[PDB]
């Protein structure tokens, strides 16, 4: 599904500013 | 998941923390 | 270093497209 | 690691696939 | 609500793009 | 406001203009 | 209509990286 | 065109080669 | 400075994400 | 030069954003 | 400014919200 | 070029015109 995959561009660029040093892990569903 | 959460209702930076490692 | 900064939110962006339903990790440090 | 070796010279899609999971 | 944030991330993108030296206010709903 | 006008219809670059100082 | 136009603008930028030296070109709808 | 097909449905990294030069 | 203007484009989505229903002010000069 | 790579994923937005129904086509080579 | 401090050294979420209204 | 031109110098919205179609 597209729109489900355009939140996540956002969603890795948000979670990737919020996080910084610490990173994160991204598991879609 | 993070999907199902965020994509569905809008985080706030706190919820977006609980993310992080 | 900035510089450095900017170049991990387009990294971010490469490994959600690239890796997709598999997930990526993100650790500088 | 990712950073010092994507970052400092371009990396086509395949390199960015080595980090998938 | 969700795609409207969405919306917002590449409003402001575009904003400060077609903006440029002059800057922007962006307020949101 | 902005997002009333150009996140339902779309916003031409002259229309993006007017929200700049 | 907006929710297309922002389908276009992640869309360059996921075909700017996966040509990447090759290019491409965008023609909307 | 491609936003048609990509718009629509996910499209994968090889469908979107199909568009590069 | 064009490194300079890649800058602001992250500064501006960065903004966006922190003040969310505040709104942010983009001021170079 | 990575540096290189980071103004081509931003001029990209920028012709996408630019052009409009006209499109755009990137040709770095 | 906002350039002179965020763009020369890497700011944190908290630094970037010394900026919002 | 667009990359000899618009990115070694800041190119405002005008100057992008130029590369359409
Ligand atoms: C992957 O298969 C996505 C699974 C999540 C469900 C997608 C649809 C959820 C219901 C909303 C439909 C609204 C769009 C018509
Ligand atoms: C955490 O600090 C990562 C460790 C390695 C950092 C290397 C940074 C080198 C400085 C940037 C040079 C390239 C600029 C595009
Ligand atoms: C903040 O509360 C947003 C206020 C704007 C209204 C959102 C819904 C508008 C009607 C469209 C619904 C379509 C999605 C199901
Ligand atoms: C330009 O005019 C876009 C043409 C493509 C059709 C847009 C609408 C397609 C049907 C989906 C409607 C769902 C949103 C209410
Ligand atoms: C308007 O021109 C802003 C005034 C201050 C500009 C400082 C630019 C310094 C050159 C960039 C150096 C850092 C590169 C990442
Ligand atoms: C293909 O390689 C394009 C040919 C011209 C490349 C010029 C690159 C110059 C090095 C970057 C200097 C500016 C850094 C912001
Ligand atoms: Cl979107
Ligand atoms: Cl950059
Ligand atoms: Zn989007
Ligand atoms: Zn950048």
């Amino acid at each position: 599904f597209v729109n489900q995959h355009l939140c996540g561009s956002h969603l890795v660029e948000a979670l990737y500013l919020v996080c910084g040093e610490r990173g994160f892990f991204y598991t879609p569903k | 998941g993070i999907v199902e959460q965020c994509c569905t209702s809008i985080c706030s930076l706190y919820q977006l923390e609980n993310y992080c490692n």
